[PDB]
Formats: C-alpha cells, sequence, structure tokens
C-alpha cells in the first residue's frame, strides 16, 4: 500500500481508490538572513 | 525537515587558483617571493641554493 525511505518515511502512497503510486516530497524551506551596511551609515537592508 | 547544509564560502575553483599563484610565485621567483622584486631567478641557482 506504500513506500518508505532509509529513514523510514513515506516516500509513496496508493491512492485508496484508484491504485496508482504517488510520489511524496517535503515542501521546500530554508533560513533566512538579513544584511546591513550598519545603522551608523543607512537604514537599507536586504535578505536572503 | 529540519536539516540543512550550508556552502563553503570560497569554492574549489578559488582554492586551485590559491594553491598555483603560490606555487607559480615560488617557483619562479626564489628568495625574493613576496617583495616584488619580478625579475625571475634561475632555478638551478636556488637548488644550489
Ligand atoms: C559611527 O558612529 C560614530 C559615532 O557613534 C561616528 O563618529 C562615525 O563616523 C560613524 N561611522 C560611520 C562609518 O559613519
Amino acid at each position: 500500500q506504500f513506500g518508505r525511505d532509509i529513514a523510514d518515511t513515506t516516500d509513496a502512497v496508493r491512492d485508496p481508490q484508484t491504485l496508482e503510486i504517488l510520489d511524496i516530497t517535503p515542501c521546500s524551506f530554508g533560513g533566512v538572513s538579513v544584511i546591513t551596511p550598519g545603522t551608523n551609515t543607512s537604514n537599507q537592508v536586504a535578505v536572503l | 525537515n529540519g536539516l540543512t547544509v550550508l556552502p563553503p564560502l570560497l569554492t574549489d575553483e578559488m582554492i586551485a587558483a590559491y594553491t598555483s599563484a603560490l606555487l607559480a610565485g615560488t617557483i619562479t621567483a626564489g628568495w625574493t617571493f613576496g617583495a616584488g622584486a619580478a625579475l625571475q631567478i634561475p632555478f638551478a641557482m636556488q637548488m644550489a641554493y
């Protein structure tokens, strides 16, 4: 009925009605950083 | 979900360039590496030294 990964995490699943297998991928995420030349000079910022 | 690997600041090409520049400077120049003499000491003279 489903597949699993090395960490025993689900990667695929058979649809309950249509016996077909759908791939699963975690939604994309990441950290956030802020760049500043110093408030002593300006107030512009850029993010990454 | 929660683990991330960050890239190193210096890429491989930069490391290779640093090594190439260092070795070229040590080979072409001799005991004059550092100070910008920039003339070219013959290699056999360095070997004799
Ligand atoms: C930073 O602030 C000091 C006073 O707090 C000022 O004297 C200095 O010029 C400032 N530096 C810049 C780059 O604006």
